[PDB]
């Protein structure tokens, strides 16, 4: 299946003594496998993956270089956008900045991406095309004008569509052991009564890799949304997903409700019933 | 321009009486990104809770997942509580094995 690597970043302003806050992370698919944090002591880019650990300290060095001076873009756009937007010196502000590529299941560039917020909203982003920008408002359009002056567009597109696959599949491979293999999901059902007239049926999907799934459920064989509730996708902890979804029926009509599970570790999807 | 935080508290492992696991509690959907996040057993703050590196999802809201070795037995209570520039009153949010 298709696959993608990922940086975020946030820094957040901190107005009466020094520099941001600044918090970088890198994920492969749903697998952080570095992170720096501008509050920690060591000042390195750090693996949180031990398929990352094979890197040699040149790689070490340059991931720490690369990252520090994206926190030192952040620190100067705080200062921009304050004075862009006619902010005081007194509040805390974020910025936020994604950026990286996906690939399809023959692990050829199929999209990049490079985006960028204030205080949470959308600020500029590049388009699809990698070649041109979205701009938000009259702050973010000045910003455009002069990103295209400087030809920044071009430098991000040699990177999401050359560089950035080629560390993918590198990572792929030396991770394969685990990026590589699907967890399916392990489902189970349970029951609860509210009342004597109505019960809650609780579709369950645990320790599954990677984190999209779809859980439905049917009705003598026909969707049902209503009297439905679908948790938010969670993190285990140890790398895996967790997911419920459940319906509230008629006490002893159980039998014609099932849960549909869909995941890229089954084969055919999974159909549960009480 | 603020966004309060969604909370799931749950265990990492099916919760068996005995053998130790980890209690989490996960929040999501939040902004700005400073957060308290405090694991509790019987209403009382537990001490060692790590968490993990703040991200974000596609619409900029944060995510943080906090957590804490635990071994569940039949009367510990256990439970999240958190405080957020959106809450006039720190939220809790009790572990219940079910959800
Ligand atoms: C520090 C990292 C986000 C840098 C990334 N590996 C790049 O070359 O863009
Ligand atoms: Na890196």
């Amino acid at each position: 299946g298709s696959h993608s690597m990922r940086y975020f970043f946030t820094s957040v302003s901190r107005p009466g003594r020094g520099e941001p806050r600044f918090i970088a992370v890198g994920y492969v698919d749903d697998t952080q496998f570095v992170r720096f944090d501008s509050d920690a002591a060591s000042q390195r880019m750090e693996p949180r993956a031990p398929w990352i650990e094979q890197e040699g300290p040149e790689y070490w060095d340059g991931e720490t270089r690369k990252v520090k001076a994206h926190s030192q873009t952040h620190r100067v756009d705080l200062g921009t956008l304050r004075g862009c937007y006619n902010q005081s010196e007194a509040g805390s502000h974020t910025v936020q900045r994604m950026y990286g590529c996906d690939v399809g299941s023959d692990w050829r560039f199929l999209r990049g991406y490079h985006q960028y917020a204030y205080d949470g909203k959308d600020y500029i982003a590049l388009k699809e095309d990698l070649r041109s920008w979205t701009a938000a408002d009259m702050c973010a359009q000045t910003t455009k004008h002069k990103w295209e002056a400087a030809h920044v567009a071009e430098q991000l597109r040699a990177y999401l569509e050359g560089t950035c696959v080629e560390w993918l599949r590198r990572y792929l491979e030396n991770g394969k052991e685990t990026l590589q293999r699907t967890d399916a999901p392990k489902t189970h059902m349970t029951h609860h009564a509210v009342s004597d007239h109505e019960a809650t049926l609780r579709c369950w999907a645990l320790s599954f890799y990677p984190a999209e799934i779809t859980l439905t459920w049917q009705r003598d064989g026909e969707d049902q949304t209503q009297d439905t509730e679908l948790v938010e996708t969670r993190p285990a902890g140890d790398g895996t997903f967790q997911k419920w979804v459940a319906v509230v029926v008629p006490s002893g009509q159980e039998q014609r409700y099932t849960c549909h599970v869909q995941h890229e570790g089954l084969p055919k999807p999974l159909t549960l019933r009480w | 321009i603020q966004r309060t935080p969604k909370i799931q508290v749950y265990s990492r492992h099916p919760a068996e009486n005995g053998k130790s696991n980890f209690l989490n509690c996960y929040v999501s959907g939040f902004h700005p990104s400073d957060i308290e996040v405090d694991l509790l057993k019987n209403g009382e703050r537990i001490e060692k809770v790590e968490h993990s590196d703040l991200s974000f999802s596609k619409d900029w809201s944060f995510y943080l997942l906090y957590y804490t070795e635990f071994t569940p037995t039949e009367k510990d209570e256990y439970a999240c509580r958190v405080n957020h520039v959106t809450l006039s009153q720190p939220k809790i949010v009790k572990w219940d094995r079910d959800m």
